[PDB]
RNA sequence: GUUCUUUGUAAAGUGCCUUCGAAGAGUCGAGUUGUUUGGGAAUGCAGCUCUAAGUGGGUGGUAAAUUCCAUCUAAAGCUAA
RNA sequence: UUGACCUCAAAUCAGGUAGGAGUACCCGCUGAACUUAAGCAUAUCAAUAAGCGGAGGAAAAGAAACCAACCGGGAUUGCCUUAGUAACGGCGAGUGAAGCGGCAAAAGCUCAAAUUUGAAAUCUGGUACCUUCGGUGCCCGAGUUGUAAUUUGGAGAGGG
């Protein structure tokens, strides 16, 4: 990052020598695993999209993305964590049944 | 209530402070049992201190990124710096504050300097049990002080280059000011349509 | 692995089989008893990662749950006081409904000490739970410092205290300042915070 | 009494209801023919314990501590193989040379994974009706959840032949009850008595 | 501290390259309610409804959207002073 | 025909444990009023009285889904401190902090997530004997719906 020596500006301190850490596997928190895509994969076969994934889909081939942004909406409550339940389901669709 | 000009007092006793109360007669008191636990826990210890190896590590905001401070345990990159592992160093008498992390060189070095002074002085005995007593010294902590990283120097030339160091503040905090607005302009002619 | 085809499986509850559990489970609840006991998992990825071993001195403590909330116990519609109160079937019940079940196999059963339960079945009139017990009498635990610990009388009614999962979480008591009006026991920090403690040479 | 009430209405009451693709599957058990020849080949094939444990101690008791041993002494075990674990995993890298799917376990929860897993990682397998007949001849308990990725140079003929029985009556029927959704087989009451319903107000 | 005995094809630590590194859900947060409460467009807690995910997710004390980051790993556990 | 099989249970139940006591102090739930506002419901009283559930000398907390914005810091606990302030409140009466600094005292760790399978190999009990908080010859069961044994994030695991 560096400062600039300034008490105050884009960065209020001192220009002394930055470091480097080590391999926090904290900061590696968000891991997957080709035992738990398998699975991940391997559940949408033993179960697959479910009544609320039926009802939602068909929201998007309905009047559009942004009707069904408001959907997932009603379902997880966080606006951005709607949008990933959104490109999600374009997975079931586009990549699994449209080629 | 409230007659002649005197302070608004705000003193929190509408409730039962008469019930939930305790004066400190304990203090002398609880302050011996201290002292008697330093030796009594000696007579167990045997030569080790009432306590471990504590680093030189700065403290933050902006009222204490002045001065360091007694830092906790030790990391790992400080701890293989030394030469040793934790689940060993912590069994010499060493501390290891693992959840925590060395972002800074020159600290890094103040606080490996404290490694080597400390492992150099451990006179270790194995599980041999004649072991040759070498005594020991009171508190640990009290042993290796605050070598306060490099407070510069005291004494130099002087240096003119006419910025003022006022305007380079009045301007340095400019700099964060309109850094979004000045953007907003700087969007405009940012993308070419 | 296996158990981890079941923990993301113990995500998905709603469909095909695990919707067919909700029209199966939900019957088997309301055809033993209410407050009974059990025998082997019922969902072995929770238990397990979640404190259960099959070895002796091991039982499990399967319990049907009613849900709504706590109706204040005052007699008819009166409250006798000021109307900041007045409320009554609008209470709420700080403690969980899930302790409501562990506090009953636990005192059925206070030889043994609650290791923790599971949801398994949510209907209307009730919310449906189980238990893993762990026996402080059976050498089967009384011999594995692995969860040794538990058999210790420091450990006298595990559930209906909150040393369980449901517990530290139906304290309030948790790391982080989303917890400073309680990051310690209730009381401790409630009388610490207003008790007026002098000096010797007052200051 | 009580225990006979719960357990009839338990997988009767599962009949009137109708079963998920995930079942139906069953009662498309294993035929009479694959029990009777599945019975007299794995009678061949029984894994360590009791005296089987004991004659090995003494075996490396004349071999290890001997001249000298190094961990190799008696032939490799060829028998048949069990693990829920054990034989989950197995499929999930084709290590399985032979599938038994578990017909019972109370908690059918933890064999879901069973059936879709041969499916994107072929593997042949027959729902067999047996948790404890399986166990006899494994000398276990009922988990019904046996393996066979080996076997020797005299049983491995008829092994092949009931490889393809098996897979045919059995795994290639599977990619067909995949649109398959069982149960609704109601009784007597309201079936008889629900034809004189239809029958006497339709085309009659 | 001394004496009678190998548990030993014994057991474990830092080194090198590499393939890896799973990481806990009727949770999470959202919704509304009432209490609590410095926590003020939720401080938690509980309620019935909803019920995910992994460059994801809790937090950054003013709602909300986009842009990363800073920041840490819940939903499991023992622990003297 | 014989024998398994899971659940249920059965019994002066082989054979084991549970209640309760005390109850300054603590861990939950619980729950106001009087009082104060010069009257008064919101508030306050007070998440206190009483109420009911449970231990132990301390039990609870306890290694981070923490604090922070800095060169950052660094389990919990309790302590001077912050500060009766920013702040909550007919923003009326009054309510009410935390992180920092200083501080005694300070400490670390364990289960599932893998395929060890060339090996159910482990744990309860009974039983001759013994150096008896247990042990080995003899004999069952839980457990294969994971006990062994590998595995815990700061890591660390199969191959070589």
């Amino acid at each position: 990052t560096v400062k600039t020596g300034i008490a105050i500006g884009l960065n209020k301190g001192k220009k002394v020598t930055s470091m480097t850490p080590a391999p926090k596997i904290s900061y590696k928190k968000g891991a997957a695993s080709n035992r738990t895509k398998f699975v991940r994969s391997l559940v949408r076969e033993i179960a697959g999209l479910s009544p609320y994934e039926r009802r939602l889909i068909d929201l998007i081939r309905n009047s559009g993305e942004k009707r069904a942004r408001k959907v997932a909406k009603k379902r997880l409550g966080s606006f951005t964590r709607a949008k990933a339940k959104v490109e999600e389901m374009n997975n079931i669709i586009a990549a699994s049944r449209r080629h | 209530a409230i007659s002649k000009n005197l302070p608004i007092l705000k003193n929190h006793f509408r409730k039962h402070w008469q019930e939930r109360v305790k004066v400190h007669f304990d203090q002398a008191g609880k302050k011996v049992s201290r002292r008697n636990a330093r030796a009594t826990r000696a007579a167990k210890i045997a030569p080790r201190p009432l306590d471990l190896l504590r680093p030189v590590v700065r403290a933050p905001t902006v009222k204490y990124n002045r001065k360091v401070r007694a830092g906790r345990g030790f990391t790992l990159a400080e701890v293989k710096a030394a030469g040793l592992t934790a689940a060993y160093a912590r069994t010499i008498g060493i501390a290891v504050d693992h959840r925590r992390q060395n972002r800074n060189q020159e600290i890094f070095d103040a606080n490996v300097q404290r490694l080597k002074e400390y492992q150099s002085k451990i006179i270790v005995f194995p599980r041999n049990g004649k072991a040759p007593e070498a005594e020991q010294v009171l508190s640990a902590a009290a042993t290796f002080p605050i070598a306060q990283p490099a407070t510069d120097v005291e004494a130099r030339a002087v240096q003119d280059n006419g910025e003022s160091a006022f305007r380079t503040l009045r301007l340095a905090r400019s700099e964060k000011k309109f850094r979004g607005i000045r953007e907003k302009r700087a969007r405009e002619k940012a993308e070419a349509e | 692995g296996a158990y981890k085809y079941l923990e993301e499986l113990q995500r998905k509850k709603q469909s095909d089989v695990l919707r067919f559990l909700q029209r199966v489970r939900v019957w088997e609840y309301r055809q033993k008893n209410v407050i009974h006991r059990a025998a082997r998992p019922t969902r072995p990825d929770k238990a397990r990662r979640l404190g259960y071993k099959a070895k002796q001195g091991f039982v499990i403590y399967r319990v049907r749950v009613r849900r709504g909330n706590r109706k204040r116990p005052v007699p008819k519609g009166a409250t006798y006081g000021k109307p900041t109160n007045q409320g009554v079937n609008e209470l709420k019940y700080q403690r969980s409904l899930r302790a409501t079940a562990e506090e009953r196999v636990g005192r059925r059963a206070a030889n043994l000490r609650v290791l923790n339960s599971y949801w398994v079945n949510q209907d209307s009139t009730y919310k449906y739970f189980e238990v893993i017990l762990v026996d402080p009498q059976h050498k089967a635990i009384r011999r594995d410092a692995r969860y040794n610990w538990i058999c210790d009388p420091v450990h006298k009614h595990r559930e209906a205290r909150g040393l369980t999962a449901t517990g530290k979480k139906s304290r309030g008591i948790n790391k982080g300042h989303k917890f400073n009006n309680t990051k310690a026991g209730r009381r401790k920090t409630w009388k610490r915070q207003n008790t007026l403690s002098l000096w010797r040479y007052r200051k | 009494p009580e225990y006979v009430r719960v357990q009839r209405q338990k997988k009767i009451l599962s009949i009137r209801l109708k079963v998920p693709p995930t079942i139906a599957q069953f009662q498309y058990t294993l035929d009479r023919n694959t029990a009777a020849e599945t019975f007299k080949l794995f009678n061949k094939y029984r894994p360590e314990t009791a005296a089987e444990k004991k004659e090995r101690l003494t075996k490396e008791a004349a071999a290890v501590a001997e001249g000298k041993s190094k961990q190799d002494a008696s032939p490799k075990p060829y028998a048949v193989k069990y693990g829920l674990n054990h034989v989950v995993a197995l499929i999930e890298n084709k290590k399985a040379k032979l599938v038994l799917i578990a017909n019972d376990v109370d908690p059918i929860e933890l064999v879901v994974f069973l059936p879709a897993l041969c499916k994107k990682m072929g593997v042949p397998y027959a729902i067999v009706k047996g948790k404890a007949r399986l166990g006899t001849l494994v000398n276990q308990k009922t988990s019904a959840v046996a393996a066979l990725t080996e076997v020797r140079a005299e049983d491995e003929a008829a092994l092949a032949k009931l490889v393809s029985t098996i897979d045919a009556n059995f795994a290639d029927k599977y990619d067909e009850v995949k649109k398959h959704w069982g149960g609704g087989i109601l009784g007597n009451k309201a079936q008889a008595k629900m034809d004189k319903r239809a029958k006497n107000s339709d085309s009659a």
